[PDB]
């Protein structure tokens, strides 16, 4: 049996434990993030089940995250990032960029995939930030592989949002802030069983840009972005 | 055989999914909050008419403003409670203020999935704790209640039951809640719920009751401060 | 016979054998190569077999012969990744010997250390024995030529003529026919007879591009491999 | 690194350990040993197994050992594992002397050992020791002392014991022919020579398949002496005569 | 210094087939008496004695550790120890602490249990053995006994003359030292007996 | 059961470390990263398979810069690739710090290979899943090209095509005489090969990635200018017709 | 490194790996050791399987010090380990007591090691039983150790491939009052019954322990003795 | 070192090592405890006397300190270790704090020790269930109990070891205030109880008694036989009543 351990390649070059971990991301509440020419947005769902846990965090004035896996292991990576940024500010006196941070995070996660008695982190992450070269959206998976995309989403039944975005891809880079918010919220709306509509007690949204340091909005400040819906 | 940090073909760890089934064997506990304090009630589950019931401590004090009820394995809990206390005091040592219930629950949860054979294991931790906790206390922003599982995913709530029969009782507790409900009605409702769910009887000895209402500190009900309300 | 985990690690079976080493001994026949070594009065020769199926490949890094030290040689067989480790180990040990004791290290002590290490693996289970051999040539002041060998079981011995690889049986069988009527083997009877053995074993009429040779002679002890112009001479010689 | 282990320390489904109660199964096929205490001394008898063209009498003895000026042991299991417990006991006694500058009582020395092989049943991963013993000694608090031990750190004092092959039949035949406080060192040896040939599988003793040691106190000093072939020959002959008296 | 914090003196001689050893029996702290029955000569086996002098705590510590090792040696294989082996063992024991040492100066005296050949030895603070046929001295009154034993000793000596020799020397050598005295103890060894004696000394 | 394939510290009766034979099956499933050497330097070439139209051009780079004069082109698992890249950078830094000059290529390849080899013996680890390449240029040594496998081997080469389409790229490079060609009549041939090898039936679309080292760049390892890449793609699309 | 024992008690109470190791010395190039009053004799047998092999490079009889010898029966590679360990312990004893180490103590310590390699982390027992000779205070000494850690003080024993048929042959010939001239004859003739083909010197090695130091006999001596 | 998981969960929680350790106690030696008004009684029994054993050596009633005693119903090697650790801690506590220990302190200590070995790597759980008794300050006799899991509860009259079920069933119907009135009465209860699990009469009993400031006691077979005959006479009288 090649399934019970993480140091056993299968006859077809497949480490089953990493796939079994990946299967933990396609069960949590969905999350979405897209990029513009000047700002970056992130949203969530907060599936209450009658209270539930939050789904967005703060890393630093110019970097924030959205999690879709095991909440216990996510705080670990969050702490790692906070400490790395604090160190870069203490030594060099400069905000750490996003690319080097995501590379560090990727290296941190490759080790347990190569030895005994360890397990891979079962959490996927969406990262939003801003630096000299503009905004940046990054994706992270259990396997130590990170991408750089214009728009992505993760969770259950996230295929519909992906299709809607691939169809609306050639519309960003010029929309305003609230237009981006509406686009994202109406893209997320498809990951529901055609029996519920987005409300204030479900949606949580974070926003970062060249003029604002990753502000988050709670259930009581999301209403302004709900007007302008359809069926 | 298998290991302790091994996944299943569902994204679910194994030891945790197995331990959660242990709490289905423990006794029941109920925790409620309101606008003027919280309430915690618990069951004892006596076995013989020779055990000293005053020795069963299921509702302990973390500090003057925090509490805790526990279910599952009463043993594995003794390692966490202390930790909490310690943390709190250290806070007061460095900042001269009181710790939040969110902070306490987070610090406790950070110690849940620390287990494995790779490390030298000076802490010797080899498996997860089978317990379910229910905190409660006053803070800088009104009273708070929380819930913790053996996986470290604490989430705030308004009224929650845990234990063996914490499946149908949650429904009854879901019906009888209004934001403007007071403390007395909550206490009576929890008591009648425990009566309908309990098997033997409802005496002022087979229960523990506690409150953290603002202005006052943690309090445990006496044998005489209880029966005066059971006369319904 | 067999019982338990006696085929998967280094432990004794009922009959008393270690099956893991009997398995590792088959690793050499994977690479499908062969090699030999002999010596005479004032020389020590080692020959091998070279192959190159592809044409897009620099035929300068493809060599099984290495230089342990200015006065010693070595030939490897079997796997190609575990041999380089052994070579680095030999070099380190020799340099440390000369740094600690003040004079060069002989061949005997080198073979001894290598065999000690290679045996340490036939006791513990966490590790596995390496699939490779090691056959050394060196000149001393008293006994003169010296040929030595090692196997993946801890053994080590001195030889007058030996072979290794996949055709070791027939090679040594042919070798133990000439030592009976032995004669003065100065320089031309060691290389000639080695190549004759290889040919009679394979019967392919070798050319001057598929062989490497290394020589040490009392006159010039330093290790030196060869130039193709030299091999052409010997080939045109014994081809008469 | 998990499909090669037996875990070496595991409660069986019935609450019993298996390796210990196995080693106890081999203990019952080793050299028969017997121990008696008498009002004026303590005697320790043993049976040998090697009979060949050997270099006998090369050491003090083959099964009896020494631990201090006033102690001795008669281990009856695996020899390789026993050659180290004697070292441990000597170390212990010398440390006790170094610290308190007095001879070590025997019970302390037995306990400090029964604790060394208890960890081998709980921690580690190692097979335990497979030897049971029989200690004799003298102290100023309780006088003469004979003690026992077992593979899992379990010990108990006695008046008269036997361990090894056929120890049960001996313990049975011995609890009847033993007078309480009505014994000496002259009849104890006789009862020993009796039970040994009543238990041993050989038709009779040749004084070469046996061994005996006596511990006594003579003018303050303590003497631990082994008997020569002549003494045991006289003893077996007197036993033969006494039996002939019936 | 630290060596003379308490005070001590020991000597040993050699004869025909019998050796001798002697010592003083005072204990004090740098100017003051405490007791006059201090033991400095210890038996390491039969027909083999050792005497230490210097710091008292190190005296006792060395005695104890030496008894430890010697008992373990005797139990391991059954043989009474030889003197030269003891010399080497004490050398090792004192050199293991080259940095942070003891402050004792041992003196060994015994025979050989195969020919009864006498033997005496003196070590140093760190283990520099010096075998001498004449005699050996160790303590604070060393130059008062060197010049005393170099003027009376003779090659062959009967037991009685050996006892009358070592005694006068020791007494008239300690009578010129202030941190050593208040009694003398002598031990004479023979092929089949040992005789222990105490002398008449001044208590000033 | 058999259990002969669940650990590296285990030889199969015939003599085989099956775990490495398994790990080297991942490379056979990844895309191609051919690279060839000329009289003036080295030239790599890689095809990146865009899976979805959301990712940007410039993600999942398979071309790393190990030192001022050294590059890497990888294939297989990329996490292990980045690990090895930082390993190599560390080695070269330590060397330049100890001795005092730029590290050659033979030594670097030998060190990296002896590193990756330490994982094919013990039961506490698993062999890697990436086969990579290295290339450099100098005025004293010249052009140098090497390749490393997951087993710890390191051989020289004139041109290698590690990946899925090995035999095809090999037999298509054989029809070439780069030993007579310079460092400009070559890139277009790289593009022609990468285009003729890839198929549009099993995969939809892809993107090209090139590199450079030699006299055109004066030692430094740099990306190809956009105009040169455009010329190359133009020739490739004109010849595919 | 693995930390757990691979030798364990069976249901019947016996350690089975020790038996399986004891089955290795069965094929171990038969050896022989004989005791006399003026010294002791040790004699091995060699199995060179080719004329191409060498002879003056491989040695089974390796000395420990100026008065103690050694020989084995079983795995060669696992014998140099014990040789080195013993040569270390001898020098330690010397440095401590400034006197050559007796024989019995050496056997004790070697057996202690051979037993410590019996319940440690991730190892197996050795595959050899040694035979060691010595001279002390005017008396010879012969000892035999086992892979379990137990040593006996034997007197003209034998082990190897045909030991059950080599000790009965050795029982009916040991007079106990022999000189160091015919004990060698007896040693040779014993293994002469367990030898296939024509015998010679190159197929044999010998060593003796008299009151001058452990020695190994050169081919000239073995040839002289081989002449009846 | 050894870092492996020995005790682990199961599809029903069901830690197996503890469930197994609890089976040895079901075959060990019976023990009984009683908390009277001004006395405490321990009646460990089930002794297998062979007539050639020094009663001192194998006892099973031990003193951890002048205030506290103890009895156990399982493996002895482990019980000795536990008792030694507990004595050490009692002395350390008397050192730091200038007053002796209390029953609850040492009971909680032992419980934590028992639980640590159900979570640590390379360790195996204990196989004993103790029965502690003591006299806190201001009198207040105290009887506690413990299991190999790490729990502990205060009982009035509990029994362990084999046959403890019948003992508990018999005791829960006989322990009364009007039955406990004097020192001589508390003891008779223990003998009547043990008479059931008893095999061949009062040949196997090691009774003791703790009172205010005696610090221990053990009875000789004379008074044991006297009490046995008194119980027999009471039984005869009661039978005549029925």
């Amino acid at each position: 049996q090649y399934d019970n351990d993480v140091t056993v390649w299968s006859p077809q070059g497949r480490i089953h434990q990493i796939e079994y971990a990946m299967e933990a991301v396609k069960q949590g509440s969905a999350t979405v993030g897209l990029k513009s020419k000047t700002h970056a947005v992130l949203v969530a769902l907060k599936r209450a089940q009658a209270a539930h846990q939050k789904k967005i965090l703060h890393v630093d004035n110019h970097i924030g995250i959205s999690i879709a896996g095991l909440t216990a292991d996510a705080r670990l990576l969050c702490n790692f990032m906070r400490q790395e940024c604090l160190d870069s500010r203490f030594v060099f006196d400069r905000p750490l960029p996003v690319s080097r941070l995501v590379s560090l995070i990727g290296s941190k996660t490759q080790i347990p995939t190569q030895r005994y008695g360890r397990r891979p982190y079962g959490v996927g992450l969406l990262i939003a930030g801003y630096d000299d070269m503009g905004p940046h959206i990054f994706q992270t998976c259990p396997s130590a592989n990170y991408f750089d995309c214009r728009a992505m989403s993760i969770g259950a039944r996230s295929q519909s949002a992906r299709t809607y975005l691939e169809r609306h891809m050639s519309e960003f880079m010029e929309c305003n802030l609230n237009e981006l918010v509406k686009h994202g919220l109406r893209a997320l709306r498809e990951t529901l069983p055609a029996e519920q509509d987005l409300t204030t007690k479900n949606v949580s949204i974070g926003i970062v840009g060249k003029d604002l340091e990753f502000t988050i909005y709670d259930d009581d400040d999301v209403s302004p972005f709900l007007e302008g819906l359809e069926e | 055989d298998r290991g302790v940090n091994t996944f299943s073909p569902e994204g679910r760890l194994f030891q945790v999914e197995y331990d959660i089934e242990a709490i289905k064997l423990g006794s029941t506990a109920i925790g409620i909050q309101t606008s003027e304090g919280v309430c915690l009630a618990v069951e004892k589950r006596i076995t013989s008419p020779l055990m000293e019931p005053s020795s069963i401590e299921k509702i302990v004090e973390i500090d003057a403003h925090i509490g805790c009820a526990m279910s599952g394995l009463i043993a594995d809990a003794k390692t966490l409670i202390d930790k909490a206390r310690v943390e709190t005091q250290n806070h007061w040592f460095t900042y001269n203020e009181t710790m939040t219930v969110e902070s306490v629950t987070q610090a406790v949860s950070n110690l849940a999935l620390q287990f494995g054979e790779e490390d030298a294991d000076p802490g010797a931790m080899s498996r997860p704790f089978g317990v379910a906790l229910l905190f409660g206390g006053v803070d800088e922003k009104g009273p708070q209640l929380f819930h913790m599982d053996p996986s470290g995913t604490f989430v705030q709530c308004d009224a929650r039951a845990i234990g063996s029969a914490s499946e149908g009782a949650q429904s009854s507790l879901q019906e009888l809640y209004h934001k403007s409900m007071t403390l007395k009605e909550a206490i009576k409702s929890s008591l009648i719920i425990l009566k309908q769910v309990m098997e033997e009887k409802l005496n002022a000895t087979n229960i523990e009751l506690a409150t953290v209402q603002p202005g006052q500190n943690f309090h445990m009900f006496t044998k005489e401060e209880l029966e005066e309300v059971i006369k319904d | 016979s067999s019982a338990g985990f006696d085929r998967h690690i280094t432990i004794f079976s009922p009959e008393g054998r270690l099956y893991q080493v009997e398995y590792a001994f088959k690793a050499i026949n994977q690479g499908g190569l062969t090699s030999v070594a002999v010596r005479g009065k004032d020389c020590a020769v080692i020959v091998t077999q070279k192959k190159v199926p592809d044409k897009l490949l620099d035929s300068s890094t493809v060599t099984h012969l290495f230089k342990i030290t200015e006065n010693i040689g070595c030939v490897m067989t079997g796997m190609t990744a575990d041999s380089r480790s052994q070579v680095q180990r030999a070099r380190y040990e020799a340099a440390n010997w000369k740094y600690k004791y003040g004079y060069e290290i002989p061949v005997d002590m080198l073979c001894k250390r290598i065999a000690d290490i290679s045996q340490v693996y036939t006791q513990n289970a966490e590790m596995r024995p390496l699939g490779c051999c090691m056959i050394l040539i060196g000149i001393d002041e008293e006994q003169g030529p010296q040929v030595y060998k090692c196997d993946p079981a801890g053994y080590y011995c001195g030889f007058k003529a030996t072979a290794a690889g996949v055709k070791q049986t027939e090679s040594t069988s042919f070798l133990e026919k000439k030592v009976k009527k032995k004669f003065d083997w100065t320089f031309e009877q060691t290389v000639e007879t080695a190549i004759t053995c290889l040919s009679t074993v394979l019967s392919i009429d070798f050319k001057p591009s598929e062989i490497e040779v290394g020589v040490v002679t009392v006159e010039n002890p330093k290790f030196r491999i060869l130039t193709e112009a030299e091999i052409d001479a010997h080939l045109v010689a014994l081809a008469e | 690194s998990r499909r090669y282990d037996s875990r070496t320390t595991i409660f069986s489904p019935e609450g019993r350990l298996y390796q210990v109660e196995y080693a106890m199964e081999a203990i019952g096929h080793a050299g028969t040993c017997l121990g008696i205490l008498a009002n004026d001394g303590v005697l320790l008898a043993a049976e040998r197994r090697n009979i060949h063209k050997l270099l006998d009498e090369v050491f003090f003895s083959e099964k009896i050992y020494k631990l201090n000026e006033d102690m001795a042991c008669s281990v009856a299991g695996i020899t390789s594992d026993a050659n180290v417990l004697t070292n441990e006991l000597r170390l212990i006694a010398q440390r006790y002397l170094l610290q308190y500058q007095e001879p070590i009582p025997c019970e302390q020395l037995v306990t400090a050992l029964c604790d060394i092989k208890q960890a081998y049943t709980q921690f580690g991963g190692k097979r335990p020791f497979g030897v049971s013993l029989l200690y004799i000694g003298w102290d100023k608090h309780y006088g003469f002392q004979l003690y026992q031990s077992d593979p899992s750190g379990n010990y108990g004092g006695w008046k008269a014991t036997c361990i090894g092959n056929n120890s049960a039949a001996a313990v049975s035949m011995l609890k009847q022919d033993y007078k309480e406080g009505e014994m000496t060192l002259k009849s104890a040896l006789a009862l020993a020579i009796k039970v040994l040939n009543k238990t041993m599988d050989v038709s009779k003793l040749s004084a070469e398949k046996v061994e005996i040691a006596t511990l006594t106190r003579e003018n303050g000093k303590t003497v631990i002496r082994v008997l020569k072939q002549k003494e045991v020959e006289q003893l077996i002959k007197k036993h033969e005569e006494e039996e002939a008296k019936a | 210094s630290i060596m003379s914090y308490n005070g001590g003196a020991v000597m040993a001689m050699k004869g025909k087939n019998c050796v001798a050893i002697a010592a003083d029996r005072r204990f004090g702290i740098q100017a003051q008496l405490v007791t006059t029955d201090f033991q400095k000569i210890f038996p390491m086996g039969d027909r083999l004695y050792i005497g230490l002098a210097g710091l008292a705590t190190d005296v006792q510590t060395v005695a104890q550790r030496l008894k430890f090792r010697l008992n373990l040696y005797e139990l391991k294989e059954g043989r009474q120890i030889k003197p030269y082996t003891l010399m080497s063992m004490v050398a090792n024991l004192l050199y293991e602490k080259r940095f942070g040492p003891y402050y004792t100066e041992p003196v060994i005296a015994g025979l050989d249990p195969k020919t009864f050949k006498p033997f005496i030895c003196s070590l140093d603070l760190i283990g520099c053995p010096m075998v001498t046929d004449d005699f050996v001295v160790s303590g604070t009154c060393a130059e008062q006994m060197y010049g005393m034993c170099e003027s009376l000793w003779e090659p062959n000596m009967d037991p009685d003359h050996l006892f009358e020799t070592i005694s006068q020397a020791m007494l008239n050598a300690v009578d010129r030292d202030a941190v050593s005295g208040m009694g003398v103890i002598v031990h004479i060894i023979e092929k089949d007996k040992i005789t222990t004696r105490t002398l008449k000394a001044r208590m000033d | 059961g058999t259990g002969y394939d669940l650990s590296a510290s285990t030889f199969s009766p015939d003599g085989r470390v099956f775990q490495v034979e398994y790990a080297m099956k991942a490379v056979e499933n990844s895309s191609t990263a051919i690279g060839i050497r000329c009289k003036d330097g080295v030239v790599f070439g890689v095809e990146k398979l865009v899976l979805s139209k959301l990712y940007e051009e410039g993600s999942n780079k398979r071309l790393f810069n190990v030192d001022r004069h050294v590059g890497m082109a990888v294939a297989g698992l990329l996490a292990d690739a980045r690990s090895l890249a930082d390993i190599a950078r560390e080695e070269a830094s330590n060397f330049r710090s100890n001795f005092g000059y730029n590290i050659p290529l033979k030594h670097l390849a030998d060190r990296v290979a002896m590193y990756v080899h330490a994982y094919t013996l013990y039961s506490a680890v698993r062999p890697f899943g990436c086969s990579f390449m290295l290339g450099s240029y100098s005025v004293n040594d010249g052009a140098q090209l090497y390749m490393i496998d997951p087993s710890g081997v390191s051989y020289g080469y004139w041109g290698c095509a590690i990946g899925k389409a090995r035999q095809a790229a090999k037999t298509e490079i054989e029809k070439l005489q780069m030993k007579e060609m310079t460092c400009r009549d070559i890139v277009k041939e790289v593009a022609k090969i990468i285009y003729i090898v890839h198929d549009e039936v099993k995969d939809k679309a892809f993107e090209l990635e090139l590199s450079w080292v030699g006299e055109l760049t004066n030692g430094r390892h740099e990306i190809v200018p956009k105009d040169i890449r455009e010329e190359a793609e133009k020739y490739a699309k004109e010849s595919l017709k | 490194g693995y930390s757990f024992s691979l030798t364990t008690f069976s249901p019947s109470g016996k350690l089975v790996q020790i038996e399986y190791a004891l089955a290795a010395v069965a094929g171990g190039a038969p050896s022989v050791g004989i005791k006399a009053a003026n010294g002791v004799v040790l004699a091995t047998e060699k199995k060179q399987k080719s004329i191409l092999y060498d002879e003056r490079s491989v040695h089974k009889v390796e000395p420990i010090t100026k008065h103690i010898g050694l020989v084995y029966s079983g795995m060669g590679p696992d014998y140099r380990v014990l040789v080195h360990r013993a040569r270390k312990l001898a020098q330690q004893y010397y440095l401590v007591y400034q006197e050559p180490i007796p024989t019995a103590q050496l056997v004790q310590r070697v057996a202690s090691v051979m037993q410590e390699y019996t319940q440690s982390g991730g190892v197996r027992p050795f595959g050899v039983s040694l035979l060691i000779c010595g001279w002390n205070e005017g008396r010879p000494y012969l000892f035999q150790s086992d892979p379990s850690g137990a040593y006996f003080a034997w007197k003209a024993t034998a082990m190897g491939k045909n030991y059950v048929n080599g000790k009965t042959f050795l029982e009916k010939r040991y007079n106990e009052d022999l000189e160091l001239e015919d004990a060698i004859h007896t040693a040779i003739l014993t293994l002469k019954e367990s030898f296939e083909g024509q015998m010679t010197e190159d197929n044999i090695e010998v060593g003796i322990c008299n009151e001058a130091g452990f020695r190994r006999l050169t081919p000239t001596e073995v040839k002289d003795y081989l002449a009846a | 070192s050894y870092d492996r998981a020995i005790t682990v969960f199961s599809p029903d929680g069901h830690l197996f090592q503890v469930e197994y350790a609890q089976e040895a106690v079901k075959k060990g030696s019976t023990a009984v405890g009683v908390r009277g008004r001004d006395i405490v009684v321990l009646g460990v029994e089930k002794k297998s006397v062979a007539k050639l054993q020094d009663e001192r050596t194998v006892r099973k009633i031990c003193a951890l300190d002048d205030n506290v005693c103890m009895a156990f119903a399982g493996l002895t090697a482990d019980a000795r270790i536990v008792i030694n650790r507990a004595r050490v801690e009692c002395q350390s506590h008397r050192l730091t704090v200038e007053d002796p220990v209390t029953v609850e302190y040492i009971t909680r200590y032992i419980a934590s020790l028992k639980q640590r070995y159900t979570q640590s790597n390379g360790r195996r759980p204990f196989g004993i269930s103790a029965l502690i008794v003591g006299f806190d300050f201001d009198g207040t006799p105290r009887l506690y109990q413990t299991d190999p899991s790490g729990t502990y509860h205060a009982w009035k009259a509990n029994a362990i070891g084999r046959g403890a079920k019948s003992v508990r069933e018999f005791l829960e119907k006989n322990y009364t205030d009007e039955a406990i009135e004097t020192d001589d009465l508390t003891i008779k209860l223990v003998i009547k109880a043990l008479l059931e699990v008893v095999q061949s009469g009062g040949k196997n009993i090691e009774l003791a008694v703790m009172r205010r400031d005696q610090s221990l006691k053990i009875l000789n077979p004379e008074e044991i036989e006297k009490y046995v005959a008194e119980i027999e006479k009471e039984k005869e009288e009661n039978e005549k009543k029925k």
